[PDB]
RNA sequence: ACCUUGUUCAGAACUUAAAGAGAAAUCUUGAGUUUAUGGACUUCAGGGGGAGUAUGGUCACAAGGCUGAAACUUAAAGGAAU
RNA sequence: AUUACUUUGAAUAAAAUAAGGUGUUUAAAGCAAAACAUUAUGUUAAUGAAUAUUCAAGCAUGGGACAAUGC
RNA sequence: AUCGAGGACUACCAAGAUUAUAACGGAUAACGAGGAAUUGGGGUUCGACAUCGGAGAGGGAGCUUUACAGAUGGCUACCAC
């Protein structure tokens, strides 16, 4: 009722009518799917919960989890559905024996299920198909941090 | 200094005329004393460098001026050294 | 400030012994400005130290034996592998029978001699002749 | 050596090695707290609280006594200003030092030290938004320090 | 009677044990010296370190009497 | 208070050195602890000219300021001391 | 609790570099030839250098001293 | 639409994305790598060319056959021969 804002009906990949209590299939309802994502990740409650709907979150929906796995710090959670993952990594310079700070930005998508992440927040990725241009990545898992005054959720 | 000496057992007029962080183990100059009132009988415990006008607990013969470093006390004070 | 306070009591313990002084004071001690001079003792560069307390990080008072030609530290302590010993020692000491370098290991704070016994690199601290 | 100027003092106090109250101090902890609570009330600074205690009481060392500091002492009887204590005092200064400035225009000292002084609130500013002490929503102003300092 | 907890080092593997910083070694032998004196004071604690067959040993002396760590209670030597 | 002395903290300096350093003059509250080379950070220099010049950018009412080359030319220019 | 550091590995095209054997008459080469069995037989189902690398990343493992983010 | 993910393209929606840790630009007498020359250690310079990967057939562009080509010792058109 309230995931349904655009101008096309929004259903899960996986719909499925649920058995009444005389043991037939309900036409009347739609069985919410939900799977569980492979080494060591919890299923988020709002995904079991929850009614919203995305065809890309890795929890309820056939995007699969690949070997990569990153971690990073949540940098801007302007656009919608997605978040932009900054690493801090330092490189060695072999002729001055020194390292060096550098970063990069990794654009990831963040299901709906993670709703109190905002910017700033600690967050472990993984990877997943081509979802965009840009966006190969998936939110995993989230750790709040301090805040700064500025809370942009997403 | 070219002629030294032990530097774990120093004398103690040597620590004595170190500065009060420069010593050994670094000690206060300072203590607690109590006055007895000219005015009366009562002892009032206060500060060796204390930083403000002291009064008996009684009355108030003042006892004591705050003069940058050390309590100036009156001339009819007399204290002990509280340990 | 002081950003190391290993370099400041290695350049005191140097000092002294160049003037001949037999004991000489650190002001700030650690757990490894103690490890350095433990390992300065068991070549015999140093004849012992003492620990005071003085509930602020309190004061080392080492005994020095006209036998420690310099120690140093080394400035930002370089991941030294296994394999990058030798070309450590070649620039740092004097000979291959004289000196000692001090690293900082997983298993505490050891000399090249014996950290190349025990097969285990780290960060290096310094030295001394 | 001070943060902003050349000069170089050592002037300190000296704790004595010896953590326990002296032998001679007989007043429990029971006293010394509410005679502390009465002169938060009294809208006293930590520091000056303490050197009262010390001059009259006797109590040189509170965490001697009763084994926690003034200022955790006071945070759990809530009477800790909102505004920590030294930061308080550097904005008292700042306005100070500005509504002089009104009238005196052309004091080109007053100018600079007074940059000397917000360069410092800052500083503490940073500082404690860092320890959570003051929330991010604060920030100093010269508009507004006029009044809460007050 | 107090205790002194695990730690949990840093590759670790485990868990913790709650240390708050009262249940540490240096703190308990600490207070387990303080309350054992009582009457009397320590002012003063001196640790000397010297070679004995090869190996170091650091002699702990607590000093100015005005667990398992084998201690010398002493006076001032001179005062 | 003024003044004469002991100790100690901070400040601008001064004298001696068979010692340390440096090319030497000289430095010693460092210009010492450096081929036995590593305490922390920032700025600047690479033979002499051309030249702080031309051009480009920017600031100023203006004079000017900040950034700032190249072509070509040349075995020296320079520092301390006898 | 991670990261960094360090020790072992996994996995990773050759040629090339280093390096093992081999009298291309030596040598640069080649990876073949024989040493002796007087060799068909036998060494023999003969050699292929363990051929090692290797930095910056990535994976696993033992340690947590020195460090960063812990929370 | 494609063998397929994907703004690869279309419609609607939102204002986002990168940057002093050097984006966006400019130069290269620049194909990348294994490697090569010289080196006490550290390094400096080179690598069109054995082998691996990429791109091209005078310049672009558009296509046919087929499992694989935007093929050129295949075709079509324009430019220069």
């Amino acid at each position: 009722m309230a995931e349904q804002t655009e101008r096309a009906y929004q259903k899960q990949v996986f719909h499925h009518h649920s058995r009444n209590e005389k043991g037939e299939i309900d036409f009347g309802n739609v069985k919410r799917y939900h799977k569980q994502i492979g080494m060591g990740f919890v299923t988020p409650a709002e995904a079991i919960k929850g009614t919203y709907i995305d065809k890309k979150c890795p929890f309820t929906s056939d995007v699969s989890i690949r070997g990569r796995t990153l971690s990073g710090i949540v940098k801007s959670c302007h656009m919608k559905r997605t978040i932009i993952v900054r690493r801090d990594y330092f490189h060695y310079v072999s002729k001055y024996q020194r390292y060096e700070k550098r970063h990069k930005n990794i654009a990831v998508h963040c299901s709906p299920a993670f709703r109190q992440l905002k910017e700033g927040d600690h967050v472990v990725i993984g990877q997943c198909r081509p979802l965009s241009k840009t966006v190969r990545f998936n939110v995993l898992k989230f750790t709040s941090r301090g805040t700064g005054d500025k809370k942009q959720f997403a | 200094p070219l002629i030294e000496v032990d530097l774990l057992n120093p004398t103690a007029a040597s620590e004595a005329k170190a500065h009060k962080m420069k010593r050994l183990v670094p000690t206060p100059n300072s203590y607690f004393l109590e006055i007895k009132c000219p005015k009366c009988g009562a002892t009032t415990t206060t500060f060796s460098h204390a930083h403000r006008q002291i009064l008996c607990q009684k009355c108030g013969q003042p006892l004591g001026q705050p003069t940058g470093g050390k309590l100036k006390l009156t001339q009819q004070c007399k204290f002990r050294i509280k340990k | 400030v002081r950003v190391n306070v290993l370099a400041d009591a290695l350049k005191s313990i140097t000092n002294a012994e160049k003037q001949g002084k037999r004991q000489v004071m650190i002001r700030p001690a650690s757990k490894v400005i103690c490890e350095f001079l433990n390992v300065m003792m068991k070549h015999q560069y140093i004849t012992d130290y003492t620990v005071v307390d003085t509930h602020r990080s309190g004061k080392i008072v080492v005994n020095l034996n006209g036998r420690l030609n310099k120690c140093a530290v080394i400035s930002p302590r370089f991941n030294v592998t296994l394999s990058e010993f030798d070309k450590w020692e070649a620039n740092l000491l004097p000979s291959r029978h004289f000196g000692a370098l001090v690293l900082t290991t997983s298993y505490g704070i050891l000399d090249n001699t014996e950290a190349r016994a025990k097969h285990t690199g780290g960060r290096i601290l310094g030295f001394f002749y | 050596g001070r943060m902003y100027n050349p000069g170089r003092g050592i002037s300190r106090r000296c704790i004595p090695y010896r953590r326990s109250a002296p032998s001679w101090l007989k007043t429990s902890t029971l006293e010394v707290i509410d005679e502390m609570c009465k002169l938060a009330k009294k809208g006293i600074a930590p520091s000056q609280i303490g050197a009262i205690m010390r001059d009259t009481h006797g109590v040189g060392l509170v965490k001697s006594v009763t084994g926690s500091k003034v200022l955790r002492i006071l945070k759990l009887a809530g009477l800790a200003p909102k505004i920590p204590e030294d930061l308080y005092f550097l904005m008292k200064r700042a306005v100070s030092v500005r509504k002089h400035l009104e009238k005196n225009k052309k004091d080109k000292d007053a100018k600079y030290h007074l940059i000397l002084i917000e360069s410092k609130i800052h500083r503490l500013t940073r500082y404690y938004k860092s320890a959570k002490v003051l929330e991010a929503s604060f920030k100093y102003d010269a508009n507004t320090a006029s009044a809460i300092v007050s | 009677k107090r205790v002194v907890a695990h730690t949990k080092k840093v590759g670790q593997s485990g868990k913790t044990d709650y240390k708050p910083r009262s249940r540490t070694s240096k703190a308990v032998h600490e207070a387990y010296l303080n309350e054992m004196l009582y009457p009397v004071e320590v002012a003063g604690q001196r640790v000397h370190a010297t070679l004995v067959h090869k190996k170091v040993a650091n002699s702990k002396t607590v000093f100015v009497a005005v667990t398992g760590e084998k201690v010398k209670f002493a006076f001032p030597v001179v005062a």
